[PDB]
């Protein structure tokens, strides 16, 4: 079994940045080595073959070389959609193995997110629970503070958070922020606030609405 | 006495383009493998489903020597199961190939000063070619909506591409020759064997 | 075009049995290998073995010596991997994978080509006692006006379902820009929930139609929801 | 000339305002191949619908391109005091062909 060891194991470039990662093999194996990069819900892309060579269909801006026990993985200018986990493989003896991976990620400008707020559905009220959900699109950077004011009363422990992966075009973030409770502790209170504070914005934006309209 | 001729295959003075490769019919000789497999002149030298060294002593219905210039990378195109421009619109071969590639560098035959424009390539076709299939049209191809009239313009291109092969251009876009025996058996006499 | 279709995402209980399925087409199938990748989530891929499509040899990894099974089919064009035993560890996405054609060199040296050009989706294998649950789909409306600056944003609540993953398209499919679909969370009921959202423009809020289209395959769910902007 | 494009369409905050870009069958109504750019005084264009209905990788959704028979149509949707500019539509007039219009100062 030979081990890979991938370094590093994160990094975030910015837009035109050179980028270069090392794979470390325990034996030494000519150049049987590839490179994968993988994104976020789909399969591994070949990317490199034996090290050196260039899978067609793929931008010249990549490359790898290396042999023995060490290789590297190297971007000209790293392009928006360049963002992924990259995977070098070995097949020079059984059985095959894959590196740690390496999540690459853009160093963006400052962007401000869209504030949206959804009450629960007139559907969901005859279930027993309502989900009220907070959306922040297309910001950047990954960090913004989300708080739930229930007739100006912060709320918590009630919420949860869900952040989608860097977008392969703008390279922003969006974060969904769904706060659940009884519809008894729900038709207790009138005014739902959504006060989403981050970087990109000069003063808290808070969006809100009132029960029943 | 009545040897296979491989020296005018590939010793041949001109070779053709890519999109017009050149196939030569092999039939009633005595074929030599050595005189290839012993010499290190060859780039690349692969061969699928078979071994060149088991060559000498093998009998086939036909022989096919296809010859063909391309650049340095797309040399890994002449390959089964192989994507690309070259495997798409120029010579596709097929998954259950049964034969050998063999290429070398030629960038001293093949450029020149100012660089070579004789050698062309498939940029476009309305489908991929099916294997050992040959497309020397000239259609202007149309890329969009247009209706392109026979004339180039938007969305609009001539479907082969010129190469422009310069002597200081990199291994990867230097001119390689190739050729691609392909070793066909059939319910027929095998007219083609070795020592 | 070569593509590798395999089998729906399942969920089976602890010391069960998964068999995988991938379908090849494109491409004549009993001429090359076919190997099997499993990835953890969150972690990264290992390789579990490798069959012959054509004599059905096969050679699996000691990591999973005796409880992988690989079967071929060669009227469908198919190969079915098996999993025996399965463990919390075993939890995974599982893709097929073809490399090209092993070659001869020159000298006859048999050269093997393990590099991976075409995989298939993935099958998520969910290992786990809970029993399974089918999802509650809710919409989510731009109640607010937020038409008014051109730009209004409405979207799909999937709430409590069990196990992962759902898909979530819009329009059959025909709307892929701006929508963005959430990672699931897996909430304090052991049961996962997710939102899908989409921006649209507030001029084609009443001239086009917004159809959510959610699906299930482990419950074998498909809910449809046409989303409305809710007027005040 | 060549295209007629109203000089001056103009709108409140909130509205919207559609703004016509008028050919024949054989420029604009035939083919799918449609543009608009906007323009602020000084400035270079910026690409703000391509192929009649396509917003590119950075516009607002406020802007929704369409067509009808001989005339594209551009709608901004959230009028803001930023979208007070000159407005030029482009379309396929033929292979080796490609048409201005006289643009619209959107007030
Ligand atoms: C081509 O010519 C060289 C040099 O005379 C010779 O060594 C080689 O064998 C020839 N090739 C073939 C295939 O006959």
């Amino acid at each position: 079994d030979i081990q890979l060891t991938q370094s590093p194991s994160s990094l975030s470039a910015s837009v035109g940045d050179r980028v270069t990662i090392t794979c470390q093999a325990s034996q030494d194996i000519s150049n049987y080595l590839n490179w994968y990069q993988q994104r976020p819900g789909k399969a591994p892309k070949l990317l490199i073959y034996d090290a050196s060579n260039l899978e067609t269909g793929v931008p010249s801006r990549f490359s790898g070389s290396g042999s023995g026990t060490d290789f590297t993985f190297t971007i000209s200018s790293l392009q928006p959609e360049d963002i992924a986990t990259y995977y070098c493989q070995q097949y020079d003896n059984p059985p095959l193995t894959f590196g740690g991976g390496t999540k690459l990620e853009i160093k963006r400008t400052v962007a401000a997110p869209s504030v949206f707020i959804f009450p629960p559905s007139d559907e969901q009220l005859k279930s027993g629970t309502a989900s009220v959900v907070c959306l922040l699109n297309n910001f950047y950077p990954r960090e913004a503070k989300v708080q739930w004011k229930v007739d100006n009363a912060l709320q918590s422990g009630n919420s949860q958070e869900s952040v989608t992966e860097q977008d392969s075009k703008d390279s922003t973030y969006s974060l969904s922020s769904t706060l659940t409770l009884s519809k008894a502790d729900y038709e207790k209170h009138k005014v739902y606030a959504c006060e989403v504070t981050h970087q990109g914005l000069s003063s808290p934006v808070t969006k809100s609405f009132n029960r029943g309209e | 006495t009545n040897l296979c001729p491989f020296g005018e295959v590939f010793n041949a003075t001109r070779f053709a383009s890519v999109y017009a490769w050149n196939r030569k019919r092999i039939s009633n000789c005595v074929a030599d493998y050595s005189v290839l497999y012993n010499s290190a002149s060859f780039s690349t030298f692969k061969c699928y489903g078979v071994s060149p060294t088991k060559l000498n002593d093998l009998c086939f219905t036909n022989v096919y020597a296809d010859s063909f210039v391309i650049r340095g990378d797309e040399v890994r195109q002449i390959a089964p199961g192989q994507t690309g421009k070259i495997a798409d619109y120029n010579y596709k071969l097929p998954d259950d190939f049964t034969g050998c590639v063999i290429a070398w560098n030629s960038n001293n035959l093949d450029s020149k000063v100012g660089g070579n424009y004789n050698y062309l390539y498939r940029l476009f076709r309305k489908s991929n070619l099916k294997p050992f299939e040959r497309d020397i049209s000239t259609e202007i191809y149309q890329a969009g909506s247009t209706p392109c009239n026979g004339v180039e313009g938007f969305n609009c291109y001539f479907p082969l591409q010129s190469y422009g092969f310069q002597p200081t251009n990199g291994v990867g876009y230097q001119p390689y020759r190739v050729v691609v025996l392909s070793f066909e058996l059939l319910h027929a006499p095998a007219t083609v064997c070795g020592p | 075009q070569v593509q590798l279709v395999q089998s729906g995402a399942e969920v089976k209980k602890p010391g069960a049995s998964v068999k995988v399925s991938c379908k090849a087409s494109g491409y004549t199938f009993t001429s090359y290998y076919m190997h099997w990748v499993r990835q953890a989530p969150g972690q990264g891929l290992e390789w579990m073995g490798i069959i012959n499509s054509s004599g059905g040899s096969t050679s699996y990894a000691q990591k999973f010596q005796g409880r992988v099974t690989m079967t071929r089919d060669t009227s469908t064009s198919t190969v079915y991997m098996e999993l025996s035993s399965l463990r919390s560890e075993d939890t995974a996405v599982y893709y097929c994978a073809r490399p090209p054609r092993n070659y001869y060199d020159r000298s006859g040296y048999y050269q093997r080509a393990e590099y991976f050009q075409h995989w298939g989706q993935g099958t998520l294998v969910t290992v786990s006692s809970a029993s399974t649950k089918g999802p509650s789909v809710f919409p989510l409306a731009p109640s607010s006006k937020s038409t008014s600056g051109g730009t209004a944003a409405l979207g799909c609540l999937v709430k409590d379902y069990f196990p992962e993953p759902v898909t979530v398209s819009w329009n059959s499919g025909a709307l892929t820009s701006g929508v963005h679909t959430f990672p699931a969370v897996l909430q304090s009921s052991g049961l996962y929930s997710l939102s899908s959202v989409v921006t649209v423009p507030s001029s084609s809020l009443g001239t086009q139609t917004y159809i959510c289209n959610v699906n299930h395959k482990p419950s074998n769910t498909k809910v449809d929801k046409r989303v409305e902007p809710k007027s005040c | 000339s060549a295209l007629t494009q109203p000089p001056s369409a103009s709108g409140s905050p909130g509205q919207s305002v559609t703004i016509s870009c008028t050919g024949t069958s054989s420029d604009v109504g035939g083919y799918n191949y449609v543009s608009w750019y906007q323009q602020h005084p000084g400035k270079a264009p910026k690409l703000m619908i391509y192929e009649v209905n396509k917003r590119p990788s950075g516009v607002p959704d406020r802007f929704s391109g369409s067509k009808s028979g001989n005339t594209a149509s551009l709608t901004v949707s959230g009028l803001q005091a930023e979208d007070e500019a000159d407005y030029y539509c482009s379309s396929y007039a033929g292979s080796n062909n490609l048409v201005f219009g006289g643009g619209t100062k959107l007030t």
